[PDB]
């Protein structure tokens, strides 16, 4: 329970200055954005330096809400904790004179809360929340100053990619249901050791895995939807392109580096498009 | 394209209703009103009838 | 019991016709809205609510209630939906009575526990239907009505011969749909009574070449978007496949389950795609309907109790969500007095939290995770992969066309360049968005609440297509 | 003894017309018809015979629907010709005697009894009235010679001219079919549908209501006792249905699409044939008597000569319950739930597939989807733009008529197994 308040701070944060928002003066939304990114880095630090952190949550029949805070995840955590702080910081300065500064800063606590939501997964569908929660936060902030239609179908054009991605990565986990009936990364894991069966779908997983990944990361062929990016202000472009959104893509990679491993074929496919 | 086919679709179930119209004063054309007519046709569906009773 | 929430929305639907005001049909809906809450609680099993009362002893015909898995949280689906449309209507035409009494019609038509009062309420759901067209809204009215209102007929009147078959074949001496279940229909005799029951149920899907009923329906209704809202309820046809269609006739459904998967991808990907040409609110709403009944049947059709959960779940939330866009299109004109896309652009600046009840909305649509769309999405899915990978891959080319589509509309009537300037809500549209977001997290974040009645009827009826 | 109370009616006011004004003699005729239909009620129960004449449940039913068309027909009549009602009465008489018999012979002397007062009743003398009186009873003859060379031929396959017997094979079946003929014309059952159009068209408006209603309800009371092969009476149907909705669907005038609806009705009713129900038959034209004549007393407030469907716009607007009550009409004769219609349609169509006659029920059931069409295009014309229209709003007569038939109606579609339970011997 108190691992989901990593998430659940730049949550409230969010519809406070979403709902009311403007009931407040102006360094307020930012300072309590700030300032719940501050006090979840802290309570990531301090669940991380108790040894690690588990949560499950009843949810759809075989298919349960699964948090796993481990060393790889804390990483990904305090990486994207401390430097939302600096750049929420540097929005509080930066963000001055436009409107909508607690419609910004809600943006900004949704987005941390999301990317924890990715990260935090012991489960492919929470993940998969993650993406399209982020993809959505990025799509708002993209178009944040609305009254221009031009910084609109920018991120019209970052969602589509991104959706198509979304729908590799169903594609995919559709298919490691369909042949084991977990979908939880812990046991897929231990599920996927020993004698694998149908080497043939198993690397059709993963490719439709590093589809999605491609589309996020904005590899090619879908490369051409980040550039676009530059529509939204300064600290979007960089709490995107940084800490977050293209990071999940060597995230997703990363945890399933055991499916991964036994795809040399695909590996070696990852390893040329990284080139590329 | 596809907008433009389901417009097309629509036509061609108006098309049917259609045909049923037509279909439907042809039959109604059958009474003319001359009573020679409407006998003979009496009588012709009379004996079919006799004849399907085998 | 069951009898009273089914009548409820009649009665009262009656006492705002004939009598006054507008006014009761708002105490109504929130009376339907609390009596079908508590029956969605403390909820047994199947035989919660049973009702049984004889109407025709010699033909077989008995009044036959009761809330299983599928009754009660559809119930609760349709109070929350018509009372959100009795509240935010603004038709104000006396005709919320109307609306009433499809709801209840609708409640009878899912709670019917015996074959022949089910296909007595899907009769009757036609004549409010063809009402609040005719008199209150459109201009190809007379056309659209015959349209659709033929197209329900010639679908459900040879259902009339299918149902007859189906209880005489049987040696069923009732319509009840326990005994019906009992006794099993034969070969290329179960084959004949599933061809009349799927065609009355596919052009009530709505699927693929039996959709040309659902647009002219949608366009001409009050502008508003209640009568709109309540059509998009009445595509019960799923459903009636799930509790009826399939388990009475497998055999015939052997042979039609790829026709039928196929079907519902197409008609998806279809809906999803047009719906990106569509240069209006009906228009495009009406598409994204025939998008979400293709997944759902595609979902039930599939077998794989994981794909008939995600298919109703889907079912019971799309009905809710664009039950609420309708409404939401129906204000926006009230207040402005069009559903052209491109017109009226500034919308975002004037309107603060209307523009987060569309985008909550299309959301919902589009099937985001977090809200009610994705679990039903996903479920089916996962359920028609199982079946069929092709036919879902295909069908699923369209969270592509859904995000296309909702985003180009949003931004362009609410994001571009400002305009005059537009009313930002009125008092009744806050619950109404209040309700709305509350109904719709609840039923994305927490599936786990929901529809677990729908887990033991899905496997069950998976498991029957098998030995 | 009901019989006894119409023939003494009858024969009294044959001369009493001549000391009693016609009005006086309209009265004298609507207390007749209801104590008729009384006695029938007090009988209900108590089948009685005493020759050929025989009483069951068929003749109870069916001669209290021929009761109550004749009693609503005769409220709209107002002409100063005491004649004008003697012949009403008579048909009633007829149609009873049609209907309480199973002598062949009998049944013609009955059908020429009720039918002959239909010819004179149908001389407004409008020149149209007579080409319809003329056009009916040649093709009534007709029939009438037909089927008596049935009766003869029945007589041949069996010694006695009463309906039940064993029966022998192409003179029995032929028998049948000489028989079919003029009862299926009687019935307006296409093939021999032509006559129907024409008559209903051509004669005063109220006389239609009356013809409409009891004489398709005697019909189908001799009917009733016929044993009618499977393959006739699926031909039958089939062209009667059919005919009727399709020609209907090309009809501009209200009594025409009307008739050739009612050719499709009686092709509907041809199914409870199939069994022989007469529960299902009794409940179904219950129905359509009730509806029918409603829709025609309103088109007698409107014109006696002619209606066209324009004619029906604006009826809400210029009286609701009068647009509400035809609205219902419609839709019950479209047989659509919560409506009679349908549970007597339903009725027909369960002892169809008992039978096992499966895909004319089909053909049926999309001919009679056809027909929402029309009977939608009648049933919301009522809320158009009223344009130029005769109007004539009734005495309370025919408006409390009206009334009492649509109530009975929807009261009777929504909660059926109340007088259903008694339509065999009485319970």
């Amino acid at each position: 329970m108190a691992l989901l308040g990593t998430i659940l701070l730049p949550l409230l944060g969010f519809a406070l200055l979403g709902l009311f928002g403007k009931r407040m003066r102006e360094p307020l939304p930012g300072v309590l954005a700030s300032g719940l990114v501050l006090a979840s880095f802290l309570l990531g630090a301090g669940l991380l330096l108790s040894g690690g952190a588990r949560f499950q949550a009843e949810w759809l029949p075989g298919i349960p809400f699964s948090l796993l805070l481990d060393n790889l995840s804390g990483f990904m955590l305090l990486i994207v904790t401390g430097v939302g702080f600096l750049i929420h910081v540097y929005a509080i300065g930066y963000m001055g004179g436009d409107p909508g500064y607690s419609r910004f800063f809600a943006y900004f606590n949704l987005f941390i809360a999301m990317m924890l939501t990715l990260v935090l997964a012991d489960s492919y569908p929470v993940m998969f929340i993650g993406w399209e929660g982020v993809g959505l936060a990025s799509f708002l902030l993209i178009g944040f100053w609305y009254k221009n239609p031009q910084y609109a179908d920018s991120a019209r054009k970052a969602f589509i990619v991104n959706r198509i991605g979304d729908l590799g990565f169903m594609l995919g986990m559709a298919i490691l249901w369909a042949l084991y009936g977990t979908l939880s990364i812990s046991e897929l894991k231990e599920a996927m050791e020993g004698p694998l069966k149908n080497p043939d779908l198993l690397a059709l997983a993963g490719l439709l895995l590093f589809l999605g990944a491609v589309g996020k990361s904005a590899q090619i062929p879908l490369m051409v939807w980040l550039p676009d990016a530059m529509a939204g202000p300064t600290p979007v472009s960089a709490l995107i392109h940084a800490a977050t959104m293209v990071t999940a893509g060597v995230y997703l990679i990363a945890r399933s580096s055991f499916l991964y491993s036994v795809l040399p074929d695909v590996s070696y496919a990852i390893a040329v498009v990284g080139l590329l | 394209a596809l907008f433009y086919g389901d417009r097309g679709l629509l036509s061609g179930y108006f098309g049917l209703g259609g045909a049923a119209r037509s279909l439907g004063q042809g039959l109604a054309r059958l009474q003319t009103g001359y009573l020679r007519v409407y006998a003979l046709l009496f009588v012709l569906g009379a004996l079919l009838l006799l004849g399907v009773m085998r | 019991m069951v009898v009273l929430a089914v009548l409820l929305p009649v009665v009262f639907g009656a006492l705002l016709l004939l009598g006054l005001p507008r006014a009761l049909g708002v105490l109504g809906a929130g009376l339907s809205f609390l009596l079908n809450l508590y029956l969605f609680l403390t909820h047994p099993g199947g035989v919660a609510h049973a009702f049984q009362a004889p109407l025709l002893p010699g033909a077989g015909v008995y009044w036959a209630f009761g809330l299983d898995g599928l009754s009660a949280l559809f119930f609760l689906t349709i109070a929350l939906t018509v009372f959100l449309g009795a509240l935010v209507a603004r038709v104000e035409g006396r005709f919320l009575g109307l609306a009433l009494l499809m709801e209840g019609l609708l409640l009878g038509l899912f709670a019917a526990r015996d074959l022949l009062v089910f296909y007595v309420f899907f009769e009757a759901a036609l004549i409010p239907a063809l009402l609040m067209l005719y008199l209150y809204g459109g201009e190809g009215r007379t056309r659209a009505l015959y349209t659709f209102v033929l197209f329900t007929l010639v679908g459900s009147l040879p259902m009339l011969a299918a149902v007859l078959g189906a209880r005489l074949l049987s040696g069923s001496p009732t319509f009840l749909l326990e005994d019906l279940l009992a006794h099993p229909l034969q070969e290329e005799a179960a084959f004949w009574v599933f061809l009349g029951f799927a065609l009355a149920f596919a052009i009530k899907t709505p699927l693929f070449p039996l959709h040309a009923w659902l647009p002219p329906f949608h366009q001409e209704n009050h502008p508003s978007g209640l009568a709109d809202a309540l059509g998009t309820l009445y595509k019960v046809g799923v459903f009636a496949f799930f509790r009826f269609a399939i388990p009475l006739a497998p055999e015939g459904f052997a042979q039609a389950q790829g026709l039928l998967l196929f079907l519902a991808a197409l008609s998806a990907l279809y809906g999803a795609w047009v719906a990106f040409a569509a240069k209006d609110f009906k228009t495009l709403l009406a598409y994204a309907g025939l998008s979400h009944m293709g997944v759902a049947a595609l979902g039930v059709f599939s077998g794989t109790p994981e794909g008939a959960m995600g298919g109703l779940y889907l079912l019971a939330a799309s009905g809710v969500y664009t039950g609420g866009l309708f409404l939401l299109a129906g204000r926006l004109y009230e207040r402005t007095g069009t559903l052209e896309i491109g017109r009226y652009r500034g919308l975002a600046q004037s309107a603060p939290g209307l523009a987060a009840l569309a985008l909550i909305l299309f959301l919902a649509m589009v099937g985001l995770p977090g809200l009610s769309g994705f679990p039903g999405e996903f479920l089916t899915l996962l359920g028609a992969y199982k079946a069929s990978p092709w036919l879902a891959a295909l069908a699923f080319l369209s969270v592509i066309a859904s995000a296309a589509y909702a985003l180009t509309a949003f931004q362009k009537t609410f994001w571009e360049e400002g305009g005059s300037g537009v009313k930002d809500l009125a008092g009744a549209e806050w619950g109404f968005a209040l309700l709305s977001v509350l109904a719709l997290l609840l039923m994305g974040v927490f599936p786990g609440y929901f529809a677990r009645g729908l887990h033991p009827l899905a496997e069950a009826f998976a498991k029957l297509l098998g030995g | 003894m009901t019989l006894a109370i119409l023939a003494v009616f009858s024969v009294a006011l044959t001369l009493l017309g001549f000391v009693l004004p016609p009005q006086g003699v309209k009265r004298a005729t609507l207390l007749g018809l209801a104590l008729a239909l009384a006695s029938l009620l007090l009988t209900w129960g108590k089948p009685f015979a005493f020759g050929p004449y025989a009483v069951d449940g068929v003749s109870q039913v069916f001669t209290l629907l021929a009761l109550l068309g004749a009693l609503w027909t005769v409220g709209l009549v107002r002409s100063g010709r005491f004649e004008f009602y003697l012949l009403v009465l008579y048909a009633a008489l007829g149609m009873h005697l049609l209907a309480s018999t199973r002598h062949l012979l009998l049944m013609l002397v009955a059908l020429e009894a009720l039918s002959l007062p239909l010819y004179a009743l149908a001389t407004w003398r409008r020149g149209q009235g007579l080409e319809a009186a003329l056009k009916y009873f040649l093709l009534g003859a007709l029939a009438a010679a037909f089927f008596l060379y049935g009766a003869a031929l029945f007589y041949g396959a069996t010694g006695s001219l009463v309906l039940g017997a064993p029966g022998e094979g192409p003179l029995y079946a032929l028998a049948l079919g000489l028989l079919l003929v003029g009862l299926g014309f009687k019935a307006a059952l296409a093939p021999f549908h032509f006559w129907t159009p024409d008559v209903y068209q051509g004669s005063p408006t109220p006389v239609v209501l009356f013809m409409a209603t009891s004489v398709k309800a005697a019909a189908f009371a001799a009917l009733l006792r016929v044993a009618a092969p499977p393959e006739a009476l699926a031909l039958l149907v089939a062209l009667s249905v059919v005919v009727g909705n399709l020609a209907a669907l090309a009809q501009k005038e209200a009594k025409r699409l009307l008739a050739y609806s009612s050719i499709a009705h009686a092709g509907y009713m041809a199914l409870a044939l199939y069994t022989g129900n007469a529960q299902a038959l009794g409940f179904y034209l219950l129905t359509y008597v009730l509806a029918t004549g409603l829709a025609f007393a309103v088109l007698s407030q409107i014109s006696p000569d002619r209606v066209p469907l324009e004619a029906l716009r604006g009826l809400y607007r210029k009286d609701p319950l009068l647009g509400l009550a035809f609205l219902v009409a419609m839709l019950s004769l479209l047989g659509l739930p919560p409506l009679a219609g349908f549970w007597g349609k339903y009725l027909a169509f369960a002892e169809a597939a008992r039978a096992g006659a499966w895909g004319v029920l089909v053909l049926a059931l999309v001919t009679s989807a056809v027909s929402a069409y029309y009977y939608l295009g009648l049933g919301l014309a009522v809320f158009a733009r009223p344009e130029e229209t005769p109007f004539r709003p009734g005495p309370p007569w025919a408006r409390a008529a009206v009334v009492a038939a649509g109530v009975l109606l929807l009261a009777l579609g929504l909660l059926p197994g109340l007088v259903l339970p008694a339509l065999a011997a009485g319970g």
